[PDB]
């Protein structure tokens, strides 16, 4: 609701669209949405997600026209795109380092969220439609992951549809459901490609959604403090326009990030990837060392992390009555991490928005940061010792941030006063 | 398993600037058609690839003269026939003997330093570099803990990891000894036992370093062009960085 | 000649973009 | 309003019936159709497999081992009591449900040659390594570092359950009915 | 800009969610436009397309994790859909004559607009919409007839190819790309199951800008007068709002017609396919008759009508020196049609809107719904005599309606005055 | 080519409420496996699905002893084995012979009047009618105009209406004056040709009755199921249409 | 404006350069891939073909017609002249581009026996049927209705132009060469 | 008690569409 001025019609097709069809009055108000002019460059990722959503669109489509999802021939197809059509290897890797990309800038994203309280009132409902885009981004790198049909592919989904099936009771019919048959095979690939197809556009409606949600609660900013909206000339000493300066601004940053990309993309293609899923899968072998992608490292981690022996999965066997064993409790403690990032909008109690004026959120936070990477280190680690103590306890920090950390912080912690305006902070 | 040690070779085609040595990958092509072929095959890669640019490049004439030479069930009629340049390499001879189409990418040569792939990041991931070292890492005796413990039909090789071992090799708690392993493969290549077109050294070290490339590129037949397509799209997209920085900071003059 | 530098800009700057891009 | 609360109301419910009767089919259409489902025994030839040779074959869409154990992995498996044993069922088709997980009910013959079994793990289903590998002269999974008895009963890692036994049967001297 | 209350939240969660995301304003506002009280049956099409749309989009979601876009494999799999999954025979019957419902659903909605002028001022973006809506829709329903890849599967992809490589110059390439090799074959299969899959996206884009486009503009009603904007007395005056009154309504239209339309594929799923597409494709045999469906008859009739005898394509030969030649020439026919056909809110220079009011606009209405009726028989007869001269006149007609009947109805027609309001004409 | 006449048949799973006799598929089965597998195969059809409910619902044990009668070649290893339920019919064993699969679907029996498509409202497709013709079509004596000119090879048919003619028969528009065609098939149909346990009688019209009932369970299967469905949505939609006319007419005597 | 205008349309225009460069690889890729491109000729065994008897054979996915014309189809072929058709060029891949469409032009051999052309109607492309048909005891396409005489020559309907002959030869008494 | 219409009403509605749609 910041004050800003209005669409006029100047031309004479402009007039006459006007009164039709308000389009180019909606795209006006959309990019001249007054933001604040104290942004740091943690706020390009946005753009840089749209990017990359576009980018894996158009690549899948093209892909898609040359892919057979047929277990006989999806390595064979895949191989044809690599070898035959004009640019396809281009293309694949593209398709392929996208997801990562993707992933990379929705975790900086996320973190970004998490340090300033973008996920504070009144920015809850912009928080659960990014996270409902995240459980469909993770669901569709899963499914495209799954396409290619390696070694890889097979045995990540078999751990997965494993994982559904954990479930008491309902889980052997869940997992039968979703694989269509006794094991991994056609029907799976089959079905897996085509929702593989469906959810990138279910992904950028909630896009659209989560646009219009930012858009009406207005861009947070590292102060914490909002836009004065008693007057046009005090919004305008807090914010500028959208378009040209933060336009171009995200613009440039995308460009730089997409040097990297196509720098990693044009040299090292197969950094992020495994090399097993360059062999054809084998339903009677399983490699030694499966290892999911590292943007699913982390929750593979925290699932890892809880065994028989652990004493609150003891506890969860004794209270469940066996029903909850340790593979059904891994299978809800990795659930649950995303639960905990989902519900942190009504756990963290501070008054205080952003975290720059919180002296102890700091510290829990980096600490946090620094623990989302080990998580992603230990995932790809075996079991054994020291792995183990070190998942555990990475696991349970995970858990203690939102469920213990954050609302204690909300009683005890003494922040320190953020800037009268957003102006008094870029004077300076 | 695991990942273990291998042999740093300087392959031409390492490094944003490498590029294959088509003679080098003549001569793998020729170990490959000699030894390699008796057992393995390489059902992915067109044999018509020989000609396309950025490989071996033979004429078209001598490679429809190498596709000659491969019986082929044809796709549709059924009865066999000579093998054309449109068909793909046969599949492996020898049930247990892997399709050697993509070895150079399904290997991993590098491990480390503590699981944080600083390794690969620095030295690649190292595919040729581990079939080097397994093709020259066939010891003359096998270590001293197996004699007269080995796996019938089984050798010692330095660089196999996913092979059995022999119980006398392993420690107190399960860990194995040894630097190799047992692989089911007979040692390839002996000294000279191919002959080459331009009389070059033809040592082991000589055909696995051949060999090797050669299996790089029938794995990945356009890293060239990805390359170039790599460096065009880095140097346009430093221009529009350039030109885009330059524009941020003159837009933001203003403001502040 | 009154978009002497908007017309001159834009070809310039596509020039620059591919010129360079051919020196690999 | 009571009939104009009953009229709307009826037509909601007969809507609900419809959107169901539709919606159902389309969560249906993802089960197994019936070319899965009719998937039937197959018959596996034992006649050239010697003591400690595993030979793996495919049911089911998933591996299947059937091992001749040899003497040592007969001795191994037998002495082990019921009570280190994680779980005493001993998970096979062929028999009483409620039958403990002894070596004589994980095999299909008296003296514990032959074993037929499942080569997945129950943990998340992947293919235990045999090879007399695991701390426990039997399978090991790497997936998560489980350990199987020489019988395949579990004996350490996250799997809940031992491997499971399929129905089988010897038909002929040399021949195993699979399902 | 019809007069009207706006939401008000009530509750507490409906207060909680408006001051973040004002959906269920807008889902409100769309649902309460007022509408005129006296709209006939003919209106309820749009709900009608709109289901259409919804359950072609379902059923070929859940199509797809059962096909496999390859020559060897296509037939089989959509006869695997029919014979082995559950509900597959239903699920593909529906999805073959959603099509056809679909287009008698679009002709009946294109055909209203024509009659009623709600093509006229100040409806000309929602009309031009809804012509780029058919057109995707027209590609959508070609390329999905080519997935069973049948014999008329085939041919008609190889007739509809060849229409692109007629152009003169150009055509040989376009042809070639659109077919990636010398003939149709299975990478044409693989990019039209690609683009069959994108395409209903893109159309449901297009579908939520019509609805906007006429929100914006209001709703055309049979007396032509537009809803009174003086105040908000009078606008209900001359309206009720959308719910219930027209929800309900136009529910209960879509109910008879699924009525219908499930007694048809129950009994008889197969009466507008063809059987020849129960055969396995042939490239080196073409079926004795080649029939395009119902829905395409009429404009494959307008391209059959031109041959090289006719004076007018002559004269096109004659003026671009045999550039233009009779095949070029029926192909830019049957793209003309539906140019003027996309093209007439410029052409009708009547100043009344609505059809009722203008005595011998009917008669030519009229002769052109008798005319669309004729080309759709005559499509699928031969060339021969009396068929050819019959599809002469016929597309002779169809091009005159919109080049010169209109225009010239614009400046000789003397219509009747319509009622003062739409109250007038609601109240008798 | 044209539409040929063919004699409507009152076939039992005619009309909505129409069903499969499971005797006369039965019998159909036994005619198909006797006299028309030897050319002809059906390879989108499982044997299992002889034993499904909606059809000859024959015993499961019953087609598992069928099923062997076939020698097919494993998927698995190439080899030639006994057929299994879960394999489809063979393919067709004389290569000028169609599937018969999708017969009772690929044809239709019923045209005109003048391309209106009303004759099939009322009468169906007629792809079994078809059939029925087609196997009864052939005359003891061909047409007059065609002795001493018959085509080598081929067999004058009245229900055919693709094959050639010879040009005795022609007119001089160039249409073919006799009603039937050239087909390159002899006539497979003749009386007591199979011995039917039951003891119907084998006729060639029964015969080809039952055969063209069980071909058109070949070609939809699940008949019986698709009407099943189409009464239930109809009721359905026939409720919630008549509640919505009685709510819209509530709704709408408020503005009225 | 002197510099002001300069760089932000030096931008664009840089920008511009780079989205095309990214867009014409997602329009090449639907072009002719690698393996269709490298389809090559096959050879053809006419050794069993009498006269008057049509060997359709698939290549580069469409039909190629080889049929052996008979006395009465090289009779009538060769009577026809060069004004009565429709279409004067022959449309020849081996002889020259300017030849005209006379029978002798239409064929192999100089006896005008063996006639081998793509069985693809120049019009949309559909397969006429032979075996003596039409108006002109050719071929007759029942798509749209094309008449083809004996020599493969269009002379009636909406077709164009003949039907093409690629580039084909006779490599021995028995094998035709075909592309 | 409070609700017998709104609450009757919809399960007579679906009653009479299930009852109705087993009756072939
Ligand atoms: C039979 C006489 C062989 C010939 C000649 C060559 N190879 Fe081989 N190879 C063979 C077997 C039986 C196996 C499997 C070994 C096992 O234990 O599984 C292999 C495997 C390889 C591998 C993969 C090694 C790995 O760690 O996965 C490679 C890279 C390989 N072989 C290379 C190779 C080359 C380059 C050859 C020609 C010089 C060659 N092999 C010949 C059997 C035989
Ligand atoms: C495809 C995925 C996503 C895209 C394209 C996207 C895009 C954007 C954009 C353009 C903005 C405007 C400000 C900015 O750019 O930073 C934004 C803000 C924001 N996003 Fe996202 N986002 C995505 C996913 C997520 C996820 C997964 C979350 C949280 C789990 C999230 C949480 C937020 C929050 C809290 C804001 C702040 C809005 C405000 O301050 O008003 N987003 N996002
Ligand atoms: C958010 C959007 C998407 C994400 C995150 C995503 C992610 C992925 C990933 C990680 C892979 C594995 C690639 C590999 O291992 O080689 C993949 C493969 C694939 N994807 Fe997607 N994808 C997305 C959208 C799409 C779309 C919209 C399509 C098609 C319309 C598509 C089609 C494919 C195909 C055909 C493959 C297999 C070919 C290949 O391996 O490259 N994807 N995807
Ligand atoms: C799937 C395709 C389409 C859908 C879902 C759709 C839907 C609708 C709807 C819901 C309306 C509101 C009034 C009504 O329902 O009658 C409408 C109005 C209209 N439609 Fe469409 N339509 C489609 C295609 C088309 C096409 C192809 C055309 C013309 C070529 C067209 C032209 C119009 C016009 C002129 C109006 C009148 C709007 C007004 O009176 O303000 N529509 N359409
Ligand atoms: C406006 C939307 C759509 C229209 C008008 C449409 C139309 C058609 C038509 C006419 C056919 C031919 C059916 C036959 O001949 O048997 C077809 C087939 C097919 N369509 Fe669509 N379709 C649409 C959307 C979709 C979507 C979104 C998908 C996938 C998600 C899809 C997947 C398929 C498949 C797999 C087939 C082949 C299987 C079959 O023949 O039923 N369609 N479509
Ligand atoms: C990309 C990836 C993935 C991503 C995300 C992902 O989340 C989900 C988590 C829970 C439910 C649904 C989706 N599930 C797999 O897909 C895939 O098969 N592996 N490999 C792999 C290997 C071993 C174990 C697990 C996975 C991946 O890492
Ligand atoms: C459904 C159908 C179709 C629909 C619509 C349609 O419009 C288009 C017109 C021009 C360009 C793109 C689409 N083009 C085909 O697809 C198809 O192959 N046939 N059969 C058929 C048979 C013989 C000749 C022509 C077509 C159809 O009738």
């Amino acid at each position: 609701g910041i004050p800003h001025d209005h669409y006029e019609p100047r031309t004479g097709i402009e007039k006459w669209l006007h009164s039709r069809l308000p389009i180019v009055a909606l795209a006006y108000d959309t990019i001249m949405i007054p933001t604040p002019r104290n942004l740091n460059w943690m706020w390009i990722w946005g753009v840089v997600l749209a990017f990359c959503l576009v980018l894996q669109i158009v690549t899948g489509i093209v892909l898609a026209m040359h892919y057979t999802p047929h277990v006989d021939l999806a390595f064979a197809s895949v191989e044809h795109i690599m070898r035959n059509v004009n640019g396809g290897f281009m293309l694949r890797y593209l398709h392929a380092n996208g997801a990562s990309l993707f992933f990379i800038a929705v975790y900086l994203h996320i973190f970004r969220g998490l340090y300033y309280g973008s996920y504070k009132a009144p920015r809850e409902v912009t928080w659960i439609v990014g996270m409902l885009i995240y459980l469909a981004m993770m669901a569709t790198a899963f499914m495209g992951y799954v396409l290619p049909w390696g070694q890889m592919s097979f045995w990540g989904a078999t751990v997965i549809t494993g994982l559904f099936g954990a479930i008491p009771g309902i889980g052997h019919s869940i997992q039968t459901w979703l694989l269509g048959g006794p094991a991994v095979d056609n029907a799976t690939l089959n079905r897996f490609f085509s929702l593989h197809y469906l959810l990138p556009f279910v992904i950028a409606a909630l896009v659209a959604i989560h646009i219009w949600a930012f858009h009406s609660t207005g861009n947070n900013n590292p102060t914490g403090v909002e836009v004065r909206r008693t007057s046009k000339a005090e919004a305008q000493k807090d914010t500028v326009p959208f378009w040209p300066y933060f336009i171009i601004k995200d613009v440039f940053a995308l460009a730089v990030v997409l040097l990297v990309f196509f720098a990693i993309v044009g040299f090292m293609p197969n950094y992020l990837g495994h090399p097993d899923n360059y062999i054809e899968a084998n339903p009677l072998s399983t490699p030694a060392h499966i290892v999911p992608e590292w943007y699913f490292l982390p929750f593979y981690a925290i699932l890892r992390a809880f065994t028989a022996d652990v004493w609150v999965v003891q506890i969860a066997n004794f209270i469940s009555f066996g029903i909850i064993d340790a593979k059904f409790f891994g299978v809800l403690a990795m659930f649950g991490a995303i639960l905990v990032m989902a519900l942190v909008p009504w756990l963290d109690t501070s008054p205080v928005r952003s975290g720059r004026y919180r002296p102890m959120f700091k510290i829990y936070f980096w600490l946090l940061a620094a623990d989302f990477v080990i998580l992603t280190w230990v995932g790809a680690q075996q079991t054994t010792f020291p792995y183990d103590w070190i998942s555990l306890i990475a696991s349970a920090y995970w858990f203690a941030y939102f469920l213990v950390i954050l609302p204690i912080l909300g009683a005890i912690e003494k922040p320190v006063a953020p800037p009268a305006t957003i102006e008094e902070d870029f004077n300076a | 398993a695991g990942g273990g040690h291998v042999e740093d070779v300087p392959f031409s085609f390492e490094g944003p600037f490498g590029t294959f040595d088509q003679h080098q990958l003549q001569r793998g092509l020729q170990v490959y058609t000699e030894v390699c072929a008796a057992c393995h095959g390489m059902k992915f890669v067109p044999i018509r690839s020989l000609s396309e640019p950025g490989g071996p490049e033979l004429p078209e004439d001598q490679v429809r003269a190498y596709a000659t030479q491969f019986t082929v069930t044809d796709e549709e009629t059924g009865e066999d026939r000579e093998g054309k340049p449109t068909d793909h390499f046969p599949h492996s001879a020898l049930e247990n003997a892997p399709d050697l189409s993509l070895m150079a990418k399904a290997r991993a040569g590098f491990h480390g330093p503590m699981g944080t792939g600083i390794s690969q990041l620095f030295n690649g991931i190292g595919g040729p570099e581990y079939i080097y070292s397994v093709l020259t890492g066939f010891p003359e005796e096998p270590p001293k803990c197996a004699e007269g413990h080995e796996p019938d039909g089984f050798y010692y090789n330095r660089a196999f990891q996913n092979g059995s071992v022999p119980d006398t090799c392993k420690d107190a708690n399960g860990v194995k000894t040894t630097a190799g392993s047992w692989i089911a493969m007979p040692p390839p290549l002996m000294d000279d036992l191919v002959e080459y077109a331009d009389g070059h050294d033809a040592s082991v070290h000589a055909m696995a370093e051949d060999v090797s490339a050669f299996l790089m590129w029938a794995a990945e037949p356009k890293l060239m062009a990805r390359k170039q397509a790599g460096f065009t799209a880095v140097m346009f997209l430093t221009v529009l960085s350039v030109l885009l920085y330059l524009t941020n900071k003159r837009l933001w003059a203003g403001v502040k | 000649w009154k978009y002497r530098y908007r017309l001159g800009g834009f070809a310039s700057g596509a020039l620059l973009a591919l010129a360079l891009a051919g020196i690999f | 309003g009571t009939r104009r609360d009953f009229l709307y109301y009826a037509t909601a419910g007969a809507g609900a019936v419809a959107t169901g009767a539709a919606v159902w089919p389309l969560i249906n259409q993802m089960n197994p159709s019936a070319d899965v489902q009719a998937l039937a025994s197959i018959f596996v030839d034992v006649s050239s497999v010697e003591p400690g040779v595993q030979l793996t074959v495919k049911f089911l869409g998933k591996p299947i081992f059937i091992r001749r154990r040899t003497e040592a992995d007969i001795e191994l498996g037998r002495s082990v009591q019921l009570g280190q044993l994680v779980d005493t069922n001993a998970r096979n088709a062929n028999i009483d449900a409620g039958a403990e997980a002894t070596d004589q009910n994980r095999t299909l013959d008296e003296a514990g040659e032959w074993l037929v079994m499942w080569g997945v793990c129950t943990h998340l289903g992947c293919v235990p390594i045999g090879g007399v590998s695991g701390d426990f002269g039997g399978w090991f999974c790497p997936c998560h570092g489980s350990h199987y008895d020489s019988a395949g009963r579990i004996r350490k890692g996250p799997a809940p359950e031992n491997l499971p036994i399929p129905l089988a049967k010897f038909i002929d001297e040399t021949t195993i009915q699979l399902g």
